[PDB]
């Protein structure tokens, strides 16, 4: 690409911005930002214009909203952020710069996997509630902020909320039952595991999902995925048996 | 006055009512019955009638009609502590009832409810107001203990008793309870059934001899958010449901538009409380920004909905007169959000003009001062920075020609167009 082709890639024309605000296919977004290059780091202790990008697993569309983000200090590399559309307006949020040389498409694919994991958390938590189990798995995917100057993409930060004897069931039993549930609720195509192992909880009925990994029969995009091997290893080494939650949610053994 | 003080004094209240449960042998003292008389008489002849009304169960929720509580909070807390040492649990539970709503705003309901639990355990005969029972459902919901909150609400609706000299009072409690049940289903993502429960809460509020406008406002705002999260199939089912007869549903054909209409009604039913006007119209402006840029908006109608978004954000900015104090972080953020929403509408209508950029720059400046506000501790700062972001907000209204609207009601923060409601809600 020439210098002009990079200038065209980082500049959202009004037609581009109009597609983004209406909702845009995942394939279209990956194509449109693949050859962007590395975006410089954003100035801290400063407010910036941004596009908030949200992916919807139901519609399979990315939708942009204009917002304003303040980037604060480095946390004693993560920095504090506050933006006008943040879910918990009284909460604190943490941003990281995305400057991996493998490309922006890896970051958007990562957030699509997180929405897929979050979709299964939502459905799992509904099943726990319906069966009168007083616990919820807590999980919130990162959000993407595209820092704009005018229509020019200047930066990309990932934002996450700052989150840092209950008995009946242990956190691991909830976590493995969630993985079993994700396998049934996806019609035997996905299994979601935590790479951190359900070590953490809180003073409540919250078990935290920290690092989801989706073993899937499908492959789409360039995400690293253990696929069918991962699913068999899950049902034969991690969830070999089944627990009381599996039974209360009426989960059955597969193969 | 201060959050940390109230907590420390409410925690002792509990720890001592815990001791009276064990130690027992009600051996009071003449100094105890004096100091109770001591602290109750200091109460301004005003709070004392309130304690009496609450003592004798005049309502299940304290009427709003407070600065009374905020001023006499320290006195209330001393009299509460002394009423407990004198084993006068009815007066203590009346005081708990009266400070409950104000202390929810102080984020100390947890400690207050521990006092309420301690009074009930000391003598189960004590009334305990529905508002205080419902309060423990509210902080359970806020905590994600959704099952526990449902159990609380269930036990309130049926089963050591409080009673109502009225039949409407019983349906008002059930309506608030049903409202929170709707918010529970909303937390879980069950949008359709959440909306059915929120609808039931609205029917109830409308069935009262004097309709509860506060309840209608907050239920309409919850209904608005549920419409935003709804699938188009969720909304179609709700819309064609023969048991729902809401004008929002029949008058509009898109869940974002019904959401914006529900927010307009929420703001109007709250027309005297400027903070919930601002909150409601910001959600209205956001819905119309979303709708007007979606592929569902007729191209010839795009400008019209953007001007409706324009109007909404403007009403929000107009909820505060120029040099007038603003205290909380939520309201500060909401104000910055309305200014950038207005700027965004101009951007969507007219592109990146000189006045759009200048306004955008003003929003960034206010964003900086707002983050400085949210990371401060000394009160002088929070008061001084809040002034600074409100100073910038005033700059934004002047810069974008925010025209005040005139309404016949001197103290309504909502234009006359908004106020067509009540009989027009259910048709
Ligand atoms: N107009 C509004 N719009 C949006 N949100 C609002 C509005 N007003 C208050 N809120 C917020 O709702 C939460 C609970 O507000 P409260 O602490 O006052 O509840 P409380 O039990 O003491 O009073 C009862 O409230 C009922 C309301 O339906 C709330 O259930 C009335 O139906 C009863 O007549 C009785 O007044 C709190 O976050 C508050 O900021
Ligand atoms: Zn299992």
């Amino acid at each position: 690409q020439t210098s002009q082709e990079i200038l065209e890639a980082r500049t959202l024309q009004p037609d581009d911005l109009e597609k983004l605000l209406a909702g845009v296919r995942h394939d279209w977004l990956l194509q449109r930002l693949e050859n962007t290059g590395v975006l410089k780091s954003n100035q801290l202790q400063q407010a910036h214009s941004a596009l908030l990008l949200k992916y919807s697993k139901k519609s399979e569309l990315w939708t942009a909203q204009e917002t304003v983000v303040y980037l604060g200090d480095y946390l004693k590399n993560a920095f504090w952020v506050h933006y006008l559309h943040q879910e918990e307006t009284l909460g604190r949020y943490v941003g990281k710069e995305y400057k991996e040389r493998k490309g922006l498409r890896h970051h958007f694919t990562d957030v699509e996997r997180q929405m897929t994991a979050q979709h299964y958390v939502t459905e799992f938590n509904k099943r726990l509630y319906e069966q009168k189990i007083p616990t919820q798995i807590f999980y919130v995917p990162s959000t993407i902020l595209l820092i704009l100057e005018d229509r020019t993409i200047k930066g990309c930060i990932s934002v996450e909320p700052y989150i840092l004897v209950k008995n009946e069931y242990k956190a691991t039993e909830y976590g493995l039952a969630y993985g079993h549930f994700s396998y049934e609720f996806s019609n035997h195509r996905d299994v979601v595991v935590d790479l951190q192992g359900w070590v953490t909880g809180n003073g409540k009925g919250l078990i935290y999902l920290t690092d989801p990994q989706i073993h899937s029969v499908d492959q789409k995009d360039v995400t690293t995925n253990f696929g069918k091997r991962g699913i068999f290893y899950f049902f034969n080494n991690q969830h070999a048996s089944c627990n009381e939650i599996c039974h209360r949610l009426s989960l059955t053994r597969p193969s | 006055m201060n959050n940390q003080k109230v907590v420390a004094v409410l925690l002792q209240e509990c720890k001592q009512v815990l001791d009276q449960l064990l130690l027992e042998a009600p051996d009071v003292s003449e100094e105890d019955k004096s100091e109770d008389q001591r602290c109750r008489a200091l109460l301004p002849s005003e709070l004392r009638t309130l304690i009496q009304e609450a003592k004798e169960m005049k309502w299940p929720f304290v009427p709003e009609k407070k600065d009374v509580i905020g001023a006499g909070l320290q006195q209330l807390l001393a009299s509460l502590r002394a009423s407990i040492l004198a084993r006068d649990c009815a007066a203590a539970a009346a005081i708990v009832f009266l400070v409950d709503r104000f202390l929810y705003g102080l984020d100390v309901s947890g400690k207050l409810l521990q006092v309420a639990k301690g009074l009930h355990k000391l003598q189960p005969a004590t009334p305990i107001a529905p508002q205080v029972v419902i309060r423990q459902a509210r902080i359970s919901v806020n905590s994600g203990k959704l099952l526990k909150a449902e159990y609380i609400l269930s036990s309130l609706i049926s089963n050591g008793t409080w009673l109502y000299r009225n039949e409407s009072d019983k349906v008002l409690v059930q309506s608030v309870c049903i409202q929170i049940r709707g918010q529970i289903l909303q937390k879980l993502g069950m949008w359709y059934e959440a909306a059915e429960l929120i609808w039931a809460s609205i029917v109830g509020y409308l069935a009262l001899p004097q309709p509860d406008k506060k309840g209608l406002s907050t239920s309409l705002g919850i209904l608005a958010d549920i419409f935003v999260s709804m699938s188009k199939n969720d909304y179609e089912k709700f819309k064609n449901n023969p048991q729902i007869n809401l004008s929002l549903l029949k008058e509009f054909d898109h869940h974002l538009l019904s959401a914006a209409e529900a927010c307009k009604l929420a703001a109007a039913f709250s027309a005297y409380t400027p903070l919930f006007v601002l909150t409601a119209v910001n959600i209205r402006g956001t819905c119309l920004l979303s709708y007007s840029s979606s592929n569902d908006c007729p191209p010839e109608l795009k400008n019209l909905h953007l001007c409706e978004a324009k109007e909404a954000f403007e009403i929000g900015l107009l909820t505060k007169r120029d040099d007038e104090p603003v205290t909380g972080k939520q309201e500060l953020h909401s104000f910055v959000k309305a200014a950038f929403g207005l700027t965004t509408v101009h951007r969507r209508l007219h592109g990146e003009t000189g006045t759009v950029h200048a306004a955008s720059q003003l929003c960034k400046e206010a964003m900086g001062k707002l983050y400085n506000f949210s990371t401060s501790s000394r009160s002088q700062d929070r008061e001084a920075l809040s002034q600074e972001v409100m100073s910038v907000i005033a700059q934004v209204k002047e810069h974008l020609q925010v025209q005040s609207f005139s309404n016949v009601d001197d103290r309504s923060y909502v234009p006359e167009s908004f106020e067509c409601r009540l009989d027009k809600l259910i048709l």
